[PDB]
RNA sequence: CAUGAGGUGGCAAGAAAUGGGCUACAUUUUCUACCCCAGAAACGAUAGCCCUUAUGAAACUUAAGGGUCGAAGGUGGAUUUAG
């Protein structure tokens, strides 16, 4: 049986601070390198969710303790790979996954036609 | 049956190997069932006992006590336009609606029969 | 006078430690997080469930611990890999403390489907900063 | 070993709620139409009107899950906005830092 | 009671490999590692927080098993399992004239031991209808079908596909649904003649 | 033109010697079923050999409580279901049974109990899992009891031999 | 007072001995520099403050 | 709007899955409540509260047992051991209004 | 052998004083498409009333849309606050 062969995808990992989100990254990139895969990578805008809660709980409308929410985002643009060799990096990623990220992947496999398509019947 | 048990345990007596470093830890942790297949796939325990689309989209099969006109056969398409874009229930969940229906509307038959249709 | 969780200063004689001594406002600059897992982010949900187990390990770690640990516990959620990491006194047998981080362990993974090791660390006592 | 009757009658309530709704979700949308027979929206309201109270997702208060308070309660965490802030300030919940912009 | 044993500062030599001591993602535990590390607040005059009970050290996810050996280890062990990728399908256009059919894939993550996610079942169908059989009533009978969900400039359609708690049973209902699409070029009605 | 390979459906044991298998092991390195601390390191032999006897032992004595009360661990949140939820229980879920109780009380005051119970109620003595398990548990009583689980019916004379 | 600098010192060394052999470079050509790099890609803090950042120089610098 | 693009809307929306007939804005709502859950049987709103009991009863079991050492509770009975050797014992069934 | 707990209904109704938020008190305003090279009518939000709509088992109110009527309004003097 013929192997799926996929297209791109975009692994990207998001984190609290920066430094941990860095040093992943850096991980990633290197090893991409030491492969042969040659992946690219950039850092999309942040959101910060921000949101208002009362300092007391009495008569103290004056005082008010925000808080947010940091985090970054920074994703990996991966070429060329098969199903297998996608596989295996994501399970190498995932045997290194730290504590405290999000992991979400979106591969498109290849395909030329199926079977009921040009004269299919009903 | 008990000289089984005897000979696992014989076995596992004399194949036996001492922790030495964490990659044996997770070994020993992956064979055991704890973490998820690293494949994290969510179709693992998640088949929906198997049924295909033909049963969750098409509920053609499902219209038989049920006349072709009137305001029944609106509801009707409208219950079955309701049921074929929910992704959040399965085949059997649309079976037991529609046999619910069927059953409130054979208890009620003089409703049906004054609600100027003819249930066919 | 906004007296929130750090430590009055009034007479010097309270062995305070390092972790609590700071302000409330000085988590992101002079401190950190006890717990860390992807409910803390956008897009993500169960977060109830998660600080409910967070907040039942604490006092189960307290309870079980009348006084063998130092200061707090550092908690690491790595998707199905929980670690209670912490620090251990120099008071009591190493028996009573493998026959407790086994138990621990095993009660662990038996209830809340969740394989933990520990690391625990050598310390004499709790670890004070300030006599103040 | 409960201490409080609140939070125990809205759990009760949402339990009863949640085994008692195909029924009344049926009777909703048989209620909600256009044209309809009358006689069927009229003894749909008889058997929605026959059924007793402590079933109804009106009924249902959202108060927290260890203080019991009803106003005053994020969705994302189900809980006061008092010892969640506690905890934060604490610094155990990653990510909710106080806003220092 | 009390006892003093000498950790791993005594017993590493001066060529001792960092994976072997560490091959798992441990937490860093300073009773063993002789890395005098220091971090925290310091005052005016004073040392700041060495290792020894170092919770902010413990808070932090090092690395330490991310050794740059054991990642070129690693990646010279896993080449076997690594297919290969044609030179065919390097460039874009054949690429896409060869396979034009695009399944996008939902994986997401948890931090319980569920892993259930009603999100993670929908599939991104991307075809560029551009190499079929496109002609010129079939084109406008399938653009006046569609709609507003086919791209006029970049000629790929997009169809939300998640109407089953499955991603094979969601492919197979976009296979049938693009099959009763290209079924309307070949079988007409008679309404055709009050365009 | 294109050509497509063949596919790879590798499992675990794959990964397992790709990536366990090839990192080799420190010189001074200590067993990791144990710690790492010096206050908990493995030095002489009688420490492993209490550390590991003290770590059996909470493991027995964590087994006793959680299977001491089968109420507590009847709650499944996991979908796909891991198999370590599942309680073992000691009790016969059917009474009225004679052979199937007997039998799943000695197997699946044991085994004397099992054969006063099947004597009472009038059951029949099979040749599986009753004679064998008599002679190698329950060497005089052992014996008599096979003697008698033979005696009792004409069942089979290899397992009764 | 000078046997703390001096376990100070000896701990600083071999932790850069240490540090030079897990890299996989020389100990003489191990500035200072790379040092600090080897350190924050091990130990990322994720912090505001410049103060709380993990460093291993000589003791002359922290004491 | 003419015949053809009637019959356009009629066969994309039987393709697609709705309704041939025109509906009102009023049959619209019940066919868009079932095509989702209800709010009354979704993820988070039964399991609001989490299961108490049996956290209680593990809790008093390990204090039986004298596992989780609870100060609380210890306090608890210390106070009211020390209001029963007072005076002030827990009433029972048969002392008060009626003796 | 309650000052405890569960079931049905009622409780936001008016002689009167008082603080805060919004609205406008016309050619600086109102409307029409382009948000100011335009035109026109010498102005706006609220009682109350009728119909209808999203959820709710049933609107005695806080939601919105439609319709004749549509209440002091025509730039505030004894004292004050911020930039
Ligand atoms: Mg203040």
């Amino acid at each position: 049986e013929p192997d799926i062969l996929y297209k791109r995808l975009s692994v990207l990992v998001k984190g609290h601070d920066k430094a941990v989100l860095d040093s992943y990254e850096y991980f990633a990139v290197l090893a991409a390198k030491e492969l042969g895969i040659s992946i690219k990578v950039h850092e999309p805008p942040r959101k910060i969710e921000r949101f208002t809660l009362l300092q007391s709980v009495h008569i103290y409308k004056k005082h008010r303790v925000q808080y947010e929410m940091r985090t970054l985002y920074r994703c990996l643009e991966l070429e060329h790979l098969t199903g297998s060799t996608a596989d295996v990096y994501l399970e190498y990623i995932q045997r290194n996954l730290p504590e405290g990220v999000a992991m979400e992947v979106t591969k498109t496999q290849l395909e030329q036609l199926p079977e009921h398509i040009k004269e299919p019947i009903w | 049956s008990l000289w089984d048990v005897e000979f696992a345990k014989q076995l596992a007596t004399v194949n036996e190997q001492p922790l030495q470093n964490g990659f044996e830890e997770l070994i020993q942790w992956t064979k055991e069932g704890k973490l998820w297949e690293f494949p994290i796939n969510n179709e693992a325990g998640f088949d929906d006992d198997g049924s295909e689309f033909h049963e969750h989209i098409f509920l053609e099969k499902h219209l038989e006590s049920f006349p072709k006109q009137g305001p029944i056969r609106h509801f009707m398409e409208l219950v079955t336009c309701g049921l074929s874009k929910n992704p959040y229930l399965s085949v059997k969940q649309k079976v037991e609606h529609i046999e619910w229906f069927r059953n409130y509307f054979n208890e009620k038959k003089d409703i049906l029969k004054e609600s100027n249709i003819q249930f066919n | 006078k906004n007296r929130a969780a750090r430590v009055r200063v009034s007479k010097g004689d309270k062995p305070v430690t390092y972790e609590e001594a700071h302000a409330p406002h000085y988590i992101a600059h002079r401190k950190g997080w006890l717990s860390l897992h992807t409910g803390n982010l956008d897009g993500e949900d169960h977060a109830a469930e998660r600080t409910v187990e967070d907040v039942f390990l604490r006092k189960f770690m307290w309870g079980t611990f009348p006084g063998c640990l130092a200061d707090q516990l550092v908690l690491k959620r790595r998707g199905n890999q929980l670690e209670i990491c912490a620090v251990v006194l120099r008071q009591l047998s190493p028996h009573k403390y493998y026959f407790l981080v086994g138990y621990s362990e095993t009660l662990l993974s038996y209830f809340y489907k969740c394989p933990v090791r520990l690391h625990l660390q050598t310390v004499p006592s709790k670890v004070v900063y300030k006599y103040l | 070993h409960y201490v409080d009757w609140r939070m125990w009658r809205d759990v009760k309530r949402r339990k009863m709620a949640y085994e008692y709704a195909d029924e009344r979700l049926r009777i909703n949308s048989l209620r909600k139409n256009t044209i309809l027979p009358k006689i069927l929206q009229d003894v749909a309201d008889e058997e929605i009107a026959a059924l007793p109270r402590d079933s109804c997702p009106v009924r249902i208060r959202n108060r927290c899950v260890m203080t019991s308070r009803p106003r005053g309660v994020k969705r994302r965490w189900r809980l006061s906005r008092i010892v969640f802030r506690h905890l934060a300030d604490h610094g155990q919940l990653s990510g909710i830092q106080r806003a220092t912009w | 009671r009390r006892k003093a044993l000498p950790p791993r500062t005594e017993k590493m030599a001066v060529d001792q490999d960092w994976p072997s001591v560490y091959p798992v993602a441990a937490p860093f535990k300073p009773s063993a590692v002789p890395l005098p590390v220091r971090m925290g607040y310091p005052v005016k005059k004073g040392v700041p927080m060495a290792k020894e009970g170092n919770l902010e050290l413990l808070k932090i996810p090092n690395f330490l098993h991310l050794t740059p050996v054991a990642i070129k280890k690693h990646c010279e062990a896993l080449k076997d399992f690594c297919t290969e990728w044609p030179a065919a399908l390097d460039s874009d256009e054949k690429c896409e004239k060869h396979f034009p059919i695009e399944i996008d894939s939902t994986d997401y993550v948890s931090s319980g031991p569920s892993v259930r996610n009603p999100r993670a079942r929908v599939v991104v169908l991307r075809v560029k209808l551009s190499s079929l059989n496109l002609d010129d009533h079939a084109k406008k009978k399938l653009i006046k079908l569609v709609g507003e969900r086919y791209c006029k400039t970049t000629d790929v359609l997009t169809i939300k596909t998640d109407r089953c708690p499955l991603r094979r049973q969601n492919y197979d209902y976009a296979v049938y649904l693009l099959t009763v699409l290209y079924h309307e070029s070949w079988n007409t009605e008679e309404w055709e003649k009050s365009k | 033109e294109v050509v497509i390979p063949k596919k790879k459906t590798w499992d675990k044991v794959a990964v397992l010697q790709a990536l366990a298998s090839t990192v080799n092991r420190d010189t001074t390195a200590v067993p990791y079923v144990f710690q790492d601390d010096p206050y908990l390191m493995p030095a002489s032999s009688l420490e492993s050999r209490s550390f590991l006897l003290a770590k059996k032992s909470g493991e027995n004595v964590a087994k006793f409580i959680i299977n001491s009360y089968p109420k507590y661990f009847q709650k499944d949140i996991a979908e796909p279901h891991i198999p370590c939820l599942m309680p073992e229980y000691f009790e016969p879920q059917i009474k009225d049974i004679s052979e199937a109780a007997l039998k799943e009380r000695i197997e699946l005051e044991p085994s004397t109990d099992y054969h006063f119970q099947q004597t009472g109620q009038s059951e029949a003595l099979e040749e599986e899992n009753d004679e064998t398990s008599r002679r190698k548990a329950g060497t005089w009583r052992a014996k008599n009891n096979a003697e008698r689980i033979f005696s009792l019916m004409p069942e089979k004379n290899e397992h009764s031999y | 007072t000078e046997d703390f600098i001096k376990k100070q010192i000896e701990e600083f060394n071999i932790g850069k001995r240490h540090l030079a052999n897990m890299m996989g470079e020389d100990p003489e050509t191990f500035t200072q520099e790379d040092i600090d790099r080897a350190i924050a890609y091990l130990f990322p803090s994720g912090l505001f403050e410049k103060r709380a950042r993990p460093v291993m120089k000589h003791p002359e610098q922290i004491f | 709007l003419s015949e053809y693009a009637f019959r356009m809307s009629r066969l994309s929306a039987r393709l697609f899955g709705e309704v041939t007939r025109p509906t009102n804005s009023k049959s619209m709502k019940v066919v868009k409540l079932f095509s989702e859950l209800p709010l009354a049987k979704k993820k988070e709103t039964y399991d609001w509260y989490p299961n108490h009991h049996t956290y209680a009863e593990l809790m008093q079991t390990l204090r039986f047992l004298g596992l989780y050492r609870d100060e609380h509770q210890d306090f608890m009975d210390e106070q009211k051991r020390l209001k029963k050797l007072r005076g002030k014992e827990k009433p029972k069934k048969g002392e008060g209004k009626r003796a």
